[PDB]
RNA sequence: ACGGAAGGGCACCACCAGGAGUGGAGCCUGCGGCUUAAUUUGACUCAACACGGGGAAACUCACCAGGUCCAGACACAAUAAGGAUUGACAGAUUGAGAGCUCUUUCUUGAUUUUGUGGGUGGUGGUGCAUGGCCGUUCUUAGUUGGUGGAGUGAUUUGUCUGCUUAAUUGCGAUAACGAACGAGACCUUAACCUACUAAAUAGUGGUGCUAGCAUUUGCUGGUUAUCCACUUCUUAGAGGGACUAUCGGUUUCAAGCCGAUGGAAGUUUGAGGCAAUAACAGGUCUGUGAUGCCCUUAGACGUUCUGGGCCGCACGCGCGCUACACUGACGGAGCCAGCGAGUCUAACCUUGGCCGAGAGGUCUUGGUAAUCUUGUGAAACUCCGUCGUGCUGGGGAUAGAGCAUUGUAAUUAUUGCUCUUCAACGAGGAAUUCCUAGUAAGCGCAAGUCAUCAGCUUGCGUUGAUUACGUCCCUGCCCUUUGUACACACC
């Protein structure tokens, strides 16, 4: 399975909450923000990470989000 | 007045890459440092020690099988250089866990 | 000389190991806590990481002599090839084999086995450790044998963190009606690590956003 | 044990003088490193005097690790008959 | 032990880890025979 | 906690759909049993039975037939320098060139010897006294605290109908909100870098020196430095890469799941290491100079030395190897791996040359190793033949005779070679094991053990499928609900 972790889906709540102006549908550039905009231990951590706020961004476009 | 071109080959082999490059790259830029002539770390293929064993003392149960392994780093940098230097950077530039060889030699 | 690279570090590693082994049981009484053997040439130099380092040595040098003699004569070193140096650790609050032999040293004098073992974790505690756990098994005064938790604040259990920051350390107390095992188990603040990660694989810092006064309708400033 | 006077006095000098013993547990080697007896005739000479209190005993990988004792270091000064004031290896060599 | 007396190890515990904290600050800065072996008998030759 | 109720799940140590089989045979090998001077012993459902790294010729070794020795600390006491005690040649004796014991009569000199006390060793007992380690529950997903809610209270809720996931993994629901352990993360290995830093211990192109065939320039080789240049292939440092991305289906348009495109890679990327709380009278005192208590301690249960034994054979059980042939056997010929390992105070890995049918021998040699063995020219496999369905040239058990190697020793045949002898077995009853992709199966190799001995194991690469991509029917487990007079918890 492929279900994100609490630990990353709450990640990327909290920086959609705090950074969306910046962020992107991108999550090339969403990765390089992640490294300026938190600190993370592990390139595999930090993708899995980027690559869920990327998602949760590209569908608030398409309606808000609980949470 | 002294001196002379004596052609050396240093040997560096641990069990621990971070001091291990930590001698190795400095030695590298310490020489050139000042203008001598090399050919840069060889890593040699590092080498695998492994031990299977069974972890029970005795003989009861699943034959569980556990395979411990330590890890040979080798380099070697050969290098160009006066009597002086070499003692220079033979007796410094030690650490705990590196082991250092400087052989001289045509062969 | 004249050994395989193979043979040699394998060959180094028993040396460390019959070396350490040979003082945890010299210098027990002086919280022996772990060596280290620096070659180099000239020289084969031994530290011996004890807490008491004033008994580790002696009158006037008596007992580090008496222990060199000993290291020398075994492993067959010329007279002066090798070299002994006491030195006290920083905090033996945060070494697991200290606090092991202090318990086997506390419970020897036969204080209770909770108090034994309870102040031991309120000091690891108190030398600023991020979490703690200690561990008596084997058989007291009932005949049946039992097992007991101590532990306080925060540990891990799992994967790499593991070798980075939990500090180990299993005793043998060998007593009148039988012999019991200390456990130890003190893990050390990630914030300090000094030469590693300075965190948990587990950290995920998000830097706090300042707070900005936007519009002004344009402007351009020369300089 | 049973072993002559002469071999009692060389283990007793040598002890006297390194102020440390080491021997491999191995009976039947009959010649010691550094001293010049039996290996059997070490071990268990200085067991007897170990159990007399006069040195400690220690074990650890097969090797027997004796430490002369200061109550010991009056005994043999008298099986040597040496005067006080004499030594065992408690100087601090040269400028060492 | 008996945990009917648990308050009375946790106490004497927390004492005994201050009494180490004493012992541990007052480190913090706290308070021949010649004539040798082998030439005893190289003197005496 | 437990049930012989009830509702849900999860899994090739479960079935489905299949593969390859074991179960039948010959032998190898463990266990029983029987036999024996002894045939040492532990372990008996998954979780004892090619397990104790357990492949025992001495050793190992614990067992049996015998023979020495004390290595019986230390303390007191006794004997005692008119000698406490030690040794011995020859003979006898003995398996023995053991002064074991005896004859005889020297020697040694306070080290012993006798006694009591006290120690000490012990593969003696006890794993139902213990430590430690291990295995099992567990191919599992569970454990806890702060603030709030409920309760006089032990407690509870949070930690849940559903959905989802490998996962108390998440979505969602919601008197809970927001967190920590364990899962994840993490680490290791296998995959991608013509981007970065390099290399005579790795290799390519050019150039010399040079061989062969063609010649029209060509083609194919030789040359541990005759020179120049590079880093694609090899090596290992630092980075980068993937996040199930883009798109599209499906879904409480939620977590997710499915399909297509792209990609080194999209089954947790594949495989591992780590691994919470708790449980078991699981196994181990026969790994330990870890250990309590018990036993024994000189006609020893200490130890060593000689010889036998663990291999004994009407028979029952388990893991295995080799086969019953033609998708083959045999013979010639092609000819390709990867993980490994190797000698200092030593005899390890061995090239090349000779001699030998072979096994092997002998003379030299390289290597403490990316340098030499070794491109480990491995085996299946590929090709051209021979044999032709006949127990046949499938099969190779049993047995005779000869050579040779390891070793002090090979008889009860260590192993290897040669000729001969040529069994059972014509695909295996009831039953039962393992497994989903570079996997199954086939095939050999290195390593552990190791003087010599692999039909075992740990890894490794070579050749390379059929069939699911499901379900709860069997079996095993987990979960709620529910009953309890159990809580030492259905032993
Ligand atoms: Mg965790
Ligand atoms: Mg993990
Ligand atoms: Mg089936
Ligand atoms: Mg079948
Ligand atoms: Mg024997
Ligand atoms: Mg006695
Ligand atoms: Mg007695
Ligand atoms: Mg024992
Ligand atoms: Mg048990
Ligand atoms: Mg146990
Ligand atoms: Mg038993
Ligand atoms: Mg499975
Ligand atoms: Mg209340
Ligand atoms: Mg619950
Ligand atoms: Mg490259
Ligand atoms: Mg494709
Ligand atoms: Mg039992
Ligand atoms: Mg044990
Ligand atoms: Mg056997
Ligand atoms: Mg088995
Ligand atoms: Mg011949
Ligand atoms: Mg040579
Ligand atoms: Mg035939
Ligand atoms: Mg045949
Ligand atoms: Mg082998
Ligand atoms: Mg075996
Ligand atoms: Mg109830």
């Amino acid at each position: 399975g492929r279900v994100r972790t609490k630990t990353v889906k709450r990640a990327s709540k909290a920086l959609i909450e705090r950074y969306y102006p910046k962020l992107t549908l991108d999550f090339q550039t969403n990765k390089r923000l992640c490294d300026e905009i938190a600190t993370i231990q592990s390139k595999r951590l930090r993708n899995k990470i980027a690559g869920y706020t990327t998602h949760l961004m590209k569908r608030i476009q398409k309606g808000p989000v609980r949470g | 007045q002294q001196q002379q071109i004596i052609k050396i080959r240093i040997t560096l082999t641990s069990t621990k890459v971070k001091q291990l490059e930590n001698v190795s790259s400095n030695i590298v830029k310490n020489a050139e440092q000042h203008n001598l002539v090399k050919k840069g770390p060889v890593r040699l293929p590092t080498k695998v020690l492994k031990i299977s064993t069974r972890k029970t003392p005795n003989g009861e149960g699943s034959k569980t099988w556990e395979t411990y392994e330590m890890r040979i780093h080798k380099r070697y940098i050969d290098l160009e250089a006066p009597v002086q230097i070499v003692k220079r950077i033979t007796q410094i530039t030690i650490e705990p866990g590196v082991d250092v060889e400087v052989v001289v030699a045509s062969n | 000389a004249l050994i395989s690279k193979k043979r040699k570090l394998v060959a180094d590693g028993v040396f460390y190991a019959e070396l350490n082994e040979f003082f945890t049981r010299e210098l027990a009484e002086e919280g022996y806590s772990g060596v280290e053997v620096r070659v180099t040439p000239t020289k084969t130099e031994v530290i011996i990481r004890a807490t008491r380092t004033q008994d580790v040595l002696g009158e006037n040098g008596r007992r580090i002599n008496e222990l060199t003699l000993l290291v020398q004569k075994r492993f067959k070193y010329a007279p002066g090839t090798i070299v002994l140096y006491a030195e006290r650790v920083q905090d033996r609050g945060l070494s697991a084999v200290a606090q092991a032999e202090s318990m086997k040293f506390k419970l020897l004098n036969g204080l209770a086995i909770r108090r034994a073992a309870y102040g031991v974790v309120r000091y690891v505690m108190e030398s600023g450790a991020k979490g703690c756990e200690v561990v008596v098994s084997g058989k007291l005064r009932a005949a049946r044998a039992k097992a007991m938790k101590f532990a306080d604040g925060f540990l891990i259990h799992s994967g790499q963190p593991v070798n980075d920051f939990i500090d180990t350390a299993t005793r043998h107390v060998l007593m009148r009606q039988g012999v019991l095992g200390i456990k130890v188990k003190i893990m050390r603040d990630p914030a300090k690590s000094r030469t590693g990660p300075k965190a948990l694989p587990d950290a995920v810092t998000i830097i706090e956003p300042k707070e900005e006064e936007p519009i002004l309708a344009p402007s351009v400033k020369d300089y | 044990m049973l072993m002559p006077k002469e071999d009692r006095n060389k283990i007793h000098q040598y002890l006297f003088q390194e102020g440390v013993v080491v021997a491999k547990k191995d009976f039947n080697q009959a010649k010691h490193e550094e001293i010049d007896t039996k290996n059997l005739y070490v071990i268990k000479a200085l067991q007897s005097l170990t159990s007399k209190g006069y040195v400690k005993t220690q074990f650890s990988w097969q090797y027997y690790y004796y430490t002369l004792t200061e109550e010991g270091v009056e005994y043999l000064r008298e099986y040597l008959n040496l005067p006080e004031h004499i030594v065992p290896a408690t100087y601090i060599q040269e400028r060492n | 032990g008996d945990d009917k007396k648990e308050l009375s190890a946790e106490k004497e515990a927390q004492a005994d880890a201050a009494a180490e904290i004493a012992e541990d600050a007052a480190e913090a800065e706290d308070a021949l025979q010649d004539y040798l072996n082998q030439q005893a008998n190289n003197q005496f030759n």
